[PDB]
RNA sequence: AAUGCCCCGUUA
RNA sequence: CCGGCCGGGAACUCAAAGGAGACUGCCAGUGAUAAACUGGAGGAAGGUGGGGAUGACGUCAAGUCAUCAUGGCCCUUACGACCAGGGCUACACACGUGCUACAAUGGCGCAUACAAAGAGAAGCGACCUCGCGAGAGCAAGCGGACCUCAUAAAGUGCGUCGUAGUCCGGAUUGGAGUCUGCAACUCGACUCCAUGAAGUCGGAAUCGCUAGUAAUCGUGGAUCAGAAUGCCACGGUGAAUAC
């Protein structure tokens, strides 16, 4: 099996990836587990907003990244090199493991 | 900040990969348990030589943009008012203000 | 046959499985009296038991995760209600009467920026 | 100071990023750094272009930048130099190989910074900032914004004490949240020291 | 306070007797949230009590709070020119729980050993019309009875 | 109770008894206690005279109130007339480990000296 | 304090100028800055001018500074009373 | 039906 | 192998992702046939359901030329640059903000239960061994719903202490050490042994808070080689009162 890891800050963009991905899949190969969504990062931070002097006065911004996980258990010699031609949109990070 | 402190923090950075793995090695040798104490002492006096700009502890985090030394933050390496307004403009991907 | 409810708290999630029996409790593969070791625990999660009584018609295995001690026995009380719910149809208005449906929403708040916690102010002083 | 920045608060709702790409810590510094340079670079060679807003996405070690600018055949100078020189630099620049496009912005009247850079023009060029206010005002409201406000500030006309004054021309909520408020700002470095300038620009709500 | 009035909100019953009157008490009687402590102490107390004065808990508490019962407090009006400390009536709910304060108060100012112990000799002393929480309910009835003169 | 030259505590637990010695704390009072084969709550009142020996023995194998308080006396002697860092704060009654002076200093500096 | 293991801590400088020292038998005032290197019982007869901010101040090395370090002999700071 | 009070340097 | 382990199951918590829902919607009354208010039927939430972000025209010539940019002025063999050391940590004293306490709703020893939110590659760093301990050697797994950080504490049950400046308090100090770092004297943190100040609830005066709030109990992160009782976040228990 194969297990395709896609991360990304865009929410939108995540699922049309993913979307495309098990689309792929199914066409060439046959019996994608499907688009499991993982718990999402939330990396928080608190920026003084004042250049000199102001304590209290605090920007709170934070990253939410997304993640998703597909799995491919009945892989075929097409699906391989198909989703590795796939170039996919900028954005989103893919990682695939054998395994 | 200034041009002399960001050229002494380059120079700095530059030594220290520069002396790493001699550094490195001369830790080792010197934290080494097994090691002979005159071997140790030597190892210790070859420190000493070495320059003291070399030491990765040396050098100061600052803002890649202007120098600041305070208010940095290493998942951007800017300081914290460069790296609002260019949240603020746009140019950091996925960040925005948030809420909850 | 079971009958399945969903109970939750500040930060508590139980799920209540209940099957008509003699009327013993299961929470977290042991009785309430060694896990929820607190009368007032003991109370609250008996209380729909009483209201309605059938302490002694049914069986339950229960588990919980997350939160306090009380914050399971009212996630508890929430589940057994809605299962209790799911199982008759016909308590419901008595439930609401008792006040047990209402899902207690009062959840923790936040620290704000400038707060030594969510509302509390530092020392002021003018001079 | 208390307004919050328009983009910065509409940057998920309405609003996009202007950088797209996913990195982690190790390179999300170098990538910033990158970033910034690049655009300083391109800012300030094209600066007789009309260039309003320079995006970047590294997808898979390869940088594409996108000019969305008013003068497109400026951008290009003669078809195919001026293009080919800026992707072979910012190639260099960021180590990775390079991909260009242009975009052309019609109505450049209704761009806040276009707007800001003609200001700043102006003002550079010793116009009455009353004068510029007002036609740029005019120009967008004829082009047809829903609205537009634009504020100058610092020096104004050479005098000794500095003040700051704004023309607003139909309907600009800031308050609002899915409103389009295209805002920016400029500075004109002047004999009598450094003038700034704010625009916004509403089209119209974007119901999404 | 100035725009309305509120709605109460509901206290849970003690689950060894089922009494509100009992939940307030050692709701009052806690400190830093340690309701488990505060019931412990209270029912070791009121088993303590009950054991010595005969009749059950329940009953000691009731006899004790009603001989600390007040019925005329004063508070402060300032009309015109002048000051005036007017005595007014008090409410069921506002002197059953001033009555548990001072009870409380007057346990802890008590230089006992345990603070169970302190509260039933505090709660037997109340019975018999003993201690400093009736002293102070006899200082404010002779407040209110001296500024009788305000209505 | 007469241990190392002083007296102890009758009513008191063991430990506690102990370590009102100077130069037992409770983990050395304990450890004694178990090289001596008592337990750690009883009283020394009725405690046997051949336990108190063991005691006694015990504490002589450690060391005593005398005996510290010539160490310490002699180590802080040394320091002041060495005039190192550390003899010059004991000198002149200011902290040694190197805490702050400018406030909050009481312990050392004894109560507050008015301006006059 | 420093670790053990890691033995004491001298300046190769001050070192070798001490060991040129006492198999010279010169009696001068050795001049150093070096106010984190610990004695060392070869310094023992010796006097050590080491810096102390201003200028360098002279100190009469005995045995018993050994496990010490020339800067707990050389103060910086000039306090006398504030009145 | 009328218990506390007095004051703020100069130019701009 | 009594551990969801490992077949299996996709029901449930959970993970998002998209939707439904709460809009005075309906009922009775009041109101000027209105706005709107009162109460209740449903409902998880009823009237802004709770919290956050969002801060008009402008004032304080308010703060920042030491984030940055910048007009003018000023130095150009020094008001520029480099290096070692010291200082920014001083100390008759006064003030503000916090932590720890004065104790028995407690201290101590044993056993034990219930979370959330986050970090990790010059990193988190199991297990095992050594050392009373800080930590040291070996060292798998983890770019992480998988491994580590990481054991939650208050609480609960048992025994003791029995109101003693005490088995409360831990400051100060002496001795021996661990880690980082070239380098812990000025000037880091922590450990072990011993020592055991003041304090026994605090004058005038004054501060925060209206509900999961105060109060209390712990946990995590940014800074960071090392260095918080502060800052920013998470959760547990959980009040009184508002005529
Ligand atoms: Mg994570
Ligand atoms: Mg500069
Ligand atoms: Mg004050
Ligand atoms: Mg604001
Ligand atoms: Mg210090
Ligand atoms: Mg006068
Ligand atoms: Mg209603
Ligand atoms: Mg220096
Ligand atoms: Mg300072
Ligand atoms: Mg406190
Ligand atoms: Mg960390
Ligand atoms: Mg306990
Ligand atoms: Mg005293
Ligand atoms: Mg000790
Ligand atoms: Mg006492
Ligand atoms: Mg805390």
């Amino acid at each position: 099996r194969i297990r395709i890891r896609l991360k990304a800050f865009d929410h939108r963009l995540i699922d049309q990836a993913t979307a495309e991905i098990v689309e792929t899949a199914k066409r060439t190969g046959a019996q994608v587990r499907g688009p499991i969504p993982l718990p999402t990062r939330k990396e928080r931070f608190t920026v003084l907003i004042s250049p000199h002097v102001n304590k209290d006065a605090r920007d709170q911004y934070e990253i939410r990244t997304h993640l998703r996980l597909v799995d491919i258990v009945e892989p075929t010699e097409k699906t391989v090199d198909a989703l590795m031609r796939l170039d996919l949109a900028a954005g989103v990070d893919v990682q695939i493991s054998l395994g | 900040a200034k041009q002399s402190m960001k050229a002494r923090e380059v120079k700095r950075v530059a030594l220290a990969d520069k002396y790493f793995a001699k550094r490195a090695e001369l830790k080792a040798i010197i934290s080494d348990v097994n090691a002979s104490d005159e071997d140790r002492w030597n190892a210790v006096l070859k420190l000493q030589t070495l320059p003291r700009d070399s030491s990765p502890s040396r050098q100061r985090n600052r803002c890649r943009q202007t120098g600041r030394p305070h208010g940095f933050l290493r998942k951007f390496g800017l300081s914290r008012i460069k790296v609002r307004e260019a949240a603020m403009r746009g140019e950091i991907p996925g960040l925005k203000k948030a809420s909850w | 046959n079971q009958y399945y409810g969903t109970g939750r708290r500040k930060s508590s999630a139980a799920r209540v499985f209940i099957k008509p029996g003699n009327g013993k409790i299961v929470i977290n593969q042991r009785s309430l009296e060694q896990y929820f070791g607190r009368e007032t625990a003991r109370m609250v999660v008996r209380q729909p038991l009483e209201l309605v009584d059938m302490v002694e018609k049914l069986d339950l295995y229960i588990t919980v995760k997350g939160g306090g001690i009380s914050g399971q026995a009212g996630a508890i009380r929430h589940g057994i209600t809605r299962a209790l719910m799911e199982y008759d149809e016909s308590l419901r208005s008595e439930l609401r009467k008792a006040g047990f449906v209402t899902r207690d929403a009062r959840q923790v708040e936040r620290k704000k920026v400038g707060l030594r916690k969510a509302r509390r102010r530092p020392q002021f002083s003018k001079r | 100071g208390q307004k919050v920045h328009p983009n910065g608060i509409r940057l998920g709702i309405v609003k996009p990023w202007n950088s797209t790409w996913f990195a982690n810590t190790k390179e999300f510094a170098d990538n910033l750094d990158s970033d910034f340079k690049v655009r300083q670079y391109l800012t300030k060679e094209l600066a007789k272009a009309s260039v309003s807003r320079i995006v970047i996405e590294r997808p898979a070690k390869s940088i594409r930048v996108t000019i969305h600018t008013a003068r497109p055949g400026i951008v290009i100078g003669k078809k195919g130099e001026d293009v080919e020189k800026l992707r072979k630099v910012v190639a260099d620049i960021a180590g990775v190989p390079a991909q260009i496009n242009i975009a052309e912005v019609r109505k450049p009247e209704l761009d806040a910074k276009l707007v800001a850079d003609s200001i700043t023009s102006q003002l550079e060029r010793r116009v009455m900032f009353r004068r510029a206010m007002k036609r740029a005002v005019q120009n967008a409201m004829r082009l047809g914004a829903k609205g537009i406000k634009v504020e100058v500030s610092g020096r104004l006309g050479g005098a000794e004490i500095a003040r700051t004054e704004w023309y607003r021309e139909g309907r600009v909520p800031l308050h609002t949240l899915r409103a389009d408020i295209d805002y920016n700002t400029s500075e004109a470095h002047t004999t009598y020291g450094v003038i700034g300038v704010k625009v916004w620009i509403f089209k119209g709500e974007i119901l999404g | 306070p100035r725009r309305r009035v509120i709605g109460q909100r509901k206290i849970l019953p003690d689950p060894k007797f089922g009494s509100e009157l009992l939940a307030k008490f050692v709701n009052i009687l806690m400190v830093d949230g340690k309701k488990s402590t505060a019931e412990s102490i209270v029912y070791s107390a009121l088993e303590t009590l009950a054991q010595r004065s005969g009749k059950s808990e329940l009953e000691a508490f009731e006899v004790a709070l009603e001989n600390v019962r007040p019925t005329v407090e004063v508070k402060s009006r300032r009309v015109g020119g002048s000051t005036y400390q007017v005595p007014v009536e008090v409410r069921p709910v506002r002197r059953n729980a001033l009555a548990m304060r001072w009870i409380v108060e007057a346990a802890r100012k008590r230089g006992d050993k345990s603070m169970a112990l302190r509260l039933a000799n505090e709660l037997s002393d109340a019975a018999e019309n003993k201690g400093t929480a009736v002293k102070k309910r006899e200082d404010v009835h002779r407040m209110a009875e001296a500024n009788k003169a305000f209505a | 109770a007469r241990i190392a030259g002083i007296n102890i505590p009758d009513h008191k637990h063991a430990v506690i008894a102990l370590t009102s010695i100077y130069g037992v704390g409770k983990t050395r009072s304990k450890a004694i206690l178990a090289a001596a084969g008592i337990a750690e709550d009883v009283k020394i009142s009725e405690l046997s005279e051949g336990q108190i020996d063991t005691l006694r023995d015990e504490v002589a194998k450690f060391v005593v109130e005398g005996d510290l308080r010539r160490e310490i006396s002699m180590s802080i002697k040394r320091l002041m007339d060495l005039g190192c860092y550390r003899g010059l704060r004991h000198r002149r009654g200011l902290p040694v480990r190197g805490q702050r002076t400018k406030t909050n200093a009481r312990t050392r500096k004894g109560p507050r000296k008015p301006i006059k | 304090p420093r670790s053990l293991k890691k033995g004491p801590f001298i300046d190769l400088h001050l070192l070798k100028k001490v060991e040129k020292a006492v198999e010279s038998g010169d009696k001068k005032p050795l001049r150093t800055w070096s106010r984190r290197s610990t004695i060392f019982p070869n310094m023992i007869g010796l006097t050590i001018a080491v810096h102390n901010g201003r200028q360098h101040v002279p100190v009469f090395v005995t045995d018993e500074m050994v496990g010490h370090k020339l800067g707990e002999f050389a103060p910086t700071r000039t306090y006398r009373g504030h009145a």
